[PDB]
């Protein structure tokens, strides 16, 4: 969906390359693309400023959200509906609910007429019920009325209305606590074998706690890299 | 073919005598291996099977990177250029 | 049980080492030298073959190589369950330190708590931009 | 050197120096920083003051963390055209 564009290597055709790739419906704000050349011959090949494209509709809703929050506290998700089209017209938004979290709106759940390069907005407040992964999911739609601020309001096709998908995670309340335990288990030539006790407290946050193993061993660790500098023909004052 | 920093002595002779006097001089940045690309065009919508077209050496196996915008705005980007990269080139040249 | 007290030590030695070459000074290079000789030559068996097999009272699975070419990597896996009731099991040589780690969350019953606390701000809302005169205060007490 | 002919032969002596060195290497990313557990995509490269493609021997490439603990480890390998590519699928669970 959405962290990069593309990541690749093709070679040549006496003339370059003409790469076909898709466009993501992610298509949120401007992309930079440099790359790279070589040629057995006259050398390697860069750019002079990165071929930038963009790609957007003229009429749709970002959304303000934030990074990550715990279940139990609340936010004020918001998003902008914002119009490039020419004409003036009443637009409208849906909302998709779902059991991990509360939504309470702000009382206003007005269709409103926003005109070329205008701006509205609406928000939720937004309390928490799952944990982990959660998920939102809007979209802006145009509406029809012919007796309007001005004129009727046009509905363009089918394709009036765009869909919107963003997910953040959510994490758990009270204070976090972590214990280990260890082993230095060290064998001769053979098999050697131990269970493993890892028993927790009673008033825990339900599915709060996450285990996990480490193996190592140890002194192995940086004897190589560390000897081809610590040696030198000792020039200077004395003490140095 | 000239690094940035270009030394140049002009000199002659008068019989036992001689003369000869030199610069350094100021050249671009520049490399050989010319390369050009293009999406043609930008703004549309989401138009999948897009189209970068690049012109580059007729001979050549070589690579590429497109990426978002948002963090070449904000964050100090390493300068991955030929700038950078010439000048960790040692041994450009000698003083004496 | 030198090995128990000895292991994680000498771990924190090692993973606080430096890149530079040496470190900040030198009286700390040399004795720790010193000592990290002295535990390889108390250690160092040359050859490490390994493979060890993680399972549970009823069936987990997990089974793992080591050699040179391996050794100096270290090798990770999560614990699907809730409780840990596991075991572990190994066949071949080497010294390995193995690290069992639990995170939890803890919440207190706020409703009867034995800790009274209170947290305000200078202002509430900005409405200059920000009025970035801005202190934070806090008033806490214990009763038990 | 010495200069020869019907006219005169003169003969002189200096001393120079001979430096045998390496290509310079490099890293291309595709991003600056990620999200956590992904996989970390790169190139590496080198060339000498040719800067024409000339093939060497990637001997030796590993990630370091603050830990110090090698995770990303590859051996002995190649250009095979000027570049080799890696990747790591990062930890999500990550401390920055």
């Amino acid at each position: 969906f959405s962290e990069t564009f593309l990541w690749r290597l093709v070679s040549v055709d006496s003339e370059g390359q003409n790469t076909i790739t898709e466009t993501v419906p992610d298509t949120i704000t401007k992309w930079q693309g440099s790359m790279f050349c070589v040629s057995e011959k006259e050398g390697f090949g860069i750019t002079k400023y990165s071929a930038n494209f963009t790609s957007f509709l003229p009429f749709f809703v970002e959304l303000s959200l934030p990074y990550s929050l715990t279940r139990e506290e609340i936010l004020v998700m918001k998003a902008f509906v914002s119009n490039y089209l020419e004409e003036c017209i009443k637009i409208i938004v849906t909302l998709q609910p779902s059991a991990d979290f509360e939504v309470i709106p702000q009382d206003v759940k007005q269709d409103q007429c926003i005109c070329s390069g205008g701006r509205s907005s609406y928000s939720w407040n937004i309390i928490a019920s799952s944990l982990g992964r959660i998920s939102f999911i809007v979209s802006a739609e145009t509406t029809h009325i012919g007796a309007s601020c001005d004129g009727p309001s046009d509905q363009s096709q089918s394709t009036r209305k765009d869909t919107v998908i963003q997910t953040i995670l959510v994490q758990p309340e009270g204070i976090r606590k972590e214990e280990t335990s260890s082993n230095l288990v060290c064998v001769e030539d053979s098999n050697v074998e131990m269970p493993i006790n890892l028993t927790l407290p009673e008033n825990i946050v339900q599915g709060s706690a996450s285990a996990f193993v480490t193996f190592v061993g140890d002194v192995l660790g940086l004897p190589l890299s560390n000897l081809q500098n610590l040696l030198q023909m000792p020039y200077g004052c004395g003490e140095q | 073919d000239l690094a940035p920093g270009a030394e140049l002595i002009v000199y002659c002779i008068l019989d036992l005598e001689l003369i000869a006097d030199t610069i350094s001089l100021d050249i671009e940045k520049c490399f050989q291996n010319q390369v050009s690309l293009s999406f043609s065009d930008d703004l549309g919508p989401t138009a999948s099977n897009v189209s970068l077209n690049l012109s580059a050496a007729p001979g050549s196996l070589c690579g590429v990177k497109v990426i978002d915008s948002s963090l070449l705005l904000i964050n100090p980007y390493e300068s991955l250029s030929a700038s950078g990269v010439y000048y960790s080139i040692p041994y450009l040249s000698l003083f004496g | 049980d030198d090995l128990t007290y000895m292991a994680q030590i000498s771990v924190w030695l090692i993973q606080q080492q430096n890149s530079y070459g040496g470190f900040r000074s030198t009286q700390d290079t040399v004795v720790a030298l010193q000592a990290l000789a002295f535990y390889a030559q108390l250690l160092f068996k040359s050859n490490a073959h390994h493979n060890v097999f993680l399972r549970s009272e009823y069936g987990d699975v997990g089974q793992l190589n080591l050699s040179e070419h391996n050794r100096l990597v270290v090798q990770r896996l999560q614990l699907p369950e809730v409780s840990g009731n596991y075991s572990i099991s190994i066949n071949g040589t080497g010294c390995c330190l193995v690290q069992s780690t639990i995170r939890y969350n803890i919440p207190v019953p706020k409703e009867n708590s034995a800790f009274y606390v209170a947290a305000d701000s200078v202002s509430k809302n900005c409405l200059n931009g920000v009025a970035y005169t801005i202190t934070i205060t806090v008033s806490v007490s214990y009763r038990g | 050197l010495s200069v020869s002919g019907g006219g005169e032969d003169i003969k002189d002596r200096k001393a120079v120096v001979i430096a045998p060195l390496n290509t310079i290497c490099l890293i291309q990313m595709d991003k600056p920083v990620y999200k956590p557990g992904c996989k970390v995509r790169f190139r590496l490269i080198s060339l000498n003051t040719m800067l024409l493609p000339i093939s060497e021997k990637y001997t030796a490439v590993y990630l370091e963390d603050p830990s110090g603990s090698r995770i990303a480890q590859w051996q002995n390998q190649e250009s095979v055209g000027g570049v080799v590519q890696l990747e790591f699928p990062l930890i999500s669970d990550a401390a920055p």
